RNA sequence: UUGACCUCAAAUCAGGUAGGAGUACCCGCUGAACUUAAGCAUAUCAAUAAGCGGAGGAAAAGAAACCAACCGGGAUUGCCUUAGUAACGGCGAGUGAAGCGGCAAAAGCUCAAAUUUGAAAUCUGGUACCUUCGGUGCCCGAGUUGUAAUUUGGAGAGGG
RNA sequence: GUUCUUUGUAAAGUGCCUUCGAAGAGUCGAGUUGUUUGGGAAUGCAGCUCUAAGUGGGUGGUAAAUUCCAUCUAAAGCUAA
């Protein structure tokens, strides 16, 4: 139905893979955890997003 | 003994252009008591001065051509080196030698040695 | 592991499933032209384990073939030879359609390699297939040394001299003693077997 | 949810742009020079004895002219060596492999002063 | 890596065959050095 | 009305490629008859010559859905032998191969089918620079209906 | 042989225990027709019809049924002497 798309989507919008936007900007910030907290890829918060794929989501 | 070959190399481009002209004129000369009597063996050794002032002209005129395209990709078809059509095809050493990553790890780690028989 | 599904789903042709879309599809091939270009592979299981990848510089084309027997070219039937070779219309050719497949489409773009083929559809008066091909002069594939040898001169024309997949198995080239005629090439094998070789000193 | 009116019942092609040209370089980097230069169209003169008493009578000159010339490059090539324009230029082509043409100068000038200033006569 | 053994002594041999092999070699470092050896023109001659 | 997806197109759009020639060797397709049978219809000539498509300095084949049954061997190719042999044949004329053995040269391998999913890490193109058969920076695009890494069966993958 | 980088917290190989281990479909194969083969109740190929399987499939060249064994993995691809 056109209110249960809606609302489907609404979720989705909520929830957005990385683009290069964001993808170039946390690698400033992931070395500089590596230059200054060597830390093994956890600094940046926890992914919650959509996934993609039809041989990822079989 | 007509012109020489290196004298007029060092002439200027403008120079060059009103040579072709002083040849022009005298062959245009040259024809016309030709005819007057059966012996000229001097229009040879001129005839050969326009060409070699026409060859200066393009050796000149292409090496400026040239170094506006040094740099930078795309030079003129005729520029670049005739080779044959196959060498001019196929893959450039680069292209050849490059190697997949699973193959190079292999390369790196286990090389063929050397070795001989002593005792 | 979406690619094992498509695979043993497309083994059960003759499924209720599949005798729907067959009969759709081939009305789709029917009205377009004898060959043109295949925009994305409709099996892309099959190409993908066929060597296709699907980057930049693959192409895929479709082709009918026409299907039935090789009729000789005989004017009026006429044979003008031994009555052993009188038989016109029940001769059956000797390479597959496959390989007419790759011949009619390998030389509308010569720009371009046959890499293989496989079956999508037929009918009574035609047989469908997608043939896959590479661009060497990209450079794409002209890099990527996984794939460099399609680049190769030697591999000008593979499915002309039937080097492909059907090419190999029209001329019958395998392993074996069930290949004696045809193991190194039926003409090669023919004169290094048929031939007389004398030499300096006859013992 | 709308569609267009179509007064006509075939269709065609819609007019697209016509994108122009812009190779990354030169066609064949320097061009060729004058292939046909003023003074490749006039090569000899034609010095017969029947050739040479028109010269006297009505003023016209004959040249071994260039096979590719034709009259609008004779009526100039000539006006611009020699400073005489010309009247009217007639061209035959020789039956040994060469062209003749007659060039009929105004009567402004006389060919005879200028067949032989420029040496035969 | 398309054939399997089946017996001992041809396990044997085989085995012993590459334990005096490698006593009788010398692997030329990958640094340097490593003169000359007078190479042997053929390998199966000396172990007949 | 606006903005995306798919398909089909247009240009003297940017960059490329193919046609022909030679064919002595090589890869296939197609393909006779004279002749032999002291006639002639199967047969032989011949899976030849002519005709057609396709490449290289070599081509092809090539790491077994192999040969063997032996105490088994072990990619392919060529020579001697097997061998005028098994076998085929109006069982007539005639045709007639392969294994093993010795030698020459010796070389291996690579994909698909596995979520990297706490990271599309992949690629072309354009532009700018340069220690310019290439590398770096930036930006439109291909791409998850799938591009890199990881394994291809001799193995190997996930954990300890 | 001499030379400047040391590319790297990156890559590769080895023992032990457990769990898995994906491997190619109008294809394999069968009938029939034609051709070829030395290939003989069918050597290979091709046309049409039928058309799969998983401790499965092919082969073990006189057919067939029942029951064992040996052998390798097809229907994808590259490679000099």
């Amino acid at each position: 139905d056109r209110n249960t798309a809606a609302e489907t989507f609404k979720l989705f919008n909520k929830y957005r893979p990385e683009t290069a936007a964001e993808k170039k900007e946390r690698l400033t910030k992931e070395a500089a955890a590596v230059a200054e907290g060597k830390s093994k890829q956890d600094a940046s918060p926890k992914p919650y997003a959509v996934k993609y794929g039809l041989n990822h989501v079989v | 003994a007509g012109v020489k070959a290196y004298e007029l190399r060092t002439k200027s481009k403008e120079q060059l252009a009103s040579q072709l002209v002083d040849l022009k004129k005298e062959l245009a000369e040259l024809k016309v008591q030709k005819l007057s009597r059966p012996s000229l063996p001097k229009i040879k050794t001129v005839r050969k001065s326009i060409a070699c002032v026409l060859t200066v002209i393009n050796e000149q005129q292409r090496e400026a051509v040239r170094q506006l395209y040094k740099g930078k990709k795309y030079q003129p078809k005729d520029l670049r080196a005739k080779k044959t059509r196959a060498l001019r095809r196929a893959l450039t050493k680069f292209e050849a030698s490059q190697v997949t990553e699973k193959q190079r790890k292999k390369q790196i780690a286990f090389p063929q040695r050397k070795y001989a028989i002593k005792a | 592991g979406a690619y094992k599904y498509l695979e043993e789903l497309q083994r059960k042709k003759q499924s209720d499933v599949l005798r729907f879309l067959q009969r759709v599809r081939v009305w789709e091939y029917r009205q377009k032209n004898v060959i043109h270009r295949a925009a994305r592979p409709t099996r892309p299981d099959k190409a993908r384990r066929l060597g296709y990848k699907a980057k930049q510089g693959f192409v895929i084309y479709r082709v009918r073939v026409r299907r039935g027997n090789r009729k000789r070219p005989v004017p009026k039937g006429a044979t003008y030879g031994k009555p052993t070779n009188q038989g016109v219309n029940e001769l059956k050719y000797q390479r597959s359609l496959r390989a007419t497949a790759e011949e009619r489409v390998g030389r509308r773009a010569a720009n371009l390699r046959v890499l293989n083929s496989y079956w999508v559809n037929q009918d009574s008066t035609y047989k469908y297939f997608e043939v896959i091909l590479v661009d060497p002069q990209h450079k794409a594939i002209r890099r990527d040394a996984r794939y460099n040898w399609i680049c190769d001169p030697v591999h000008k024309h593979r499915e002309a001299r039937g080097l492909t997949a059907t090419g190999k198995k029209s001329r019958g080239i395998n392993k074996g003693h069930k290949f004696n005629n045809t193991k190194a090439g039926r003409r090669k094998t023919w004169k290094r077997q048929n031939t007389l070789s004398l030499w300096r000193y006859r013992k | 949810k709308a569609l267009k009116v179509r007064t006509s019942a075939t269709f065609r092609l819609p007019k697209t742009l016509k994108l122009a040209r812009a190779p990354k370089y030169a066609s064949k980097a320097v061009p060729h020079y004058n292939r046909l230069d003023s003074y490749k169209v006039i090569e000899q003169p034609i010095t017969s004895e029947t050739a040479m008493k028109k010269v006297e009578d009505g003023n016209i000159l004959v040249f071994q002219v260039s096979m590719k010339a034709n009259k609008y490059q004779i009526k100039k090539a000539v006006k611009e060596l020699y400073e005489v324009d010309v009247l009217k230029v007639n061209t035959l082509v020789r039956p040994n492999g060469t062209k003749k043409a007659y060039v009929r100068l105004t009567a402004d000038y006389d060919a005879l002063d200028i067949a032989n200033r420029i040496g035969y006569i | 890596h398309r054939r399997q053994n089946r017996n001992q002594e041809i396990f044997d041999a085989n085995v012993q065959r590459l334990k005096e092999y490698q006593s009788k070699i010398i692997v030329f470092p990958r640094n340097g050095k490593a003169p000359e050896a007078e190479q042997v023109l053929s390998a199966a001659a000396t172990f007949p």
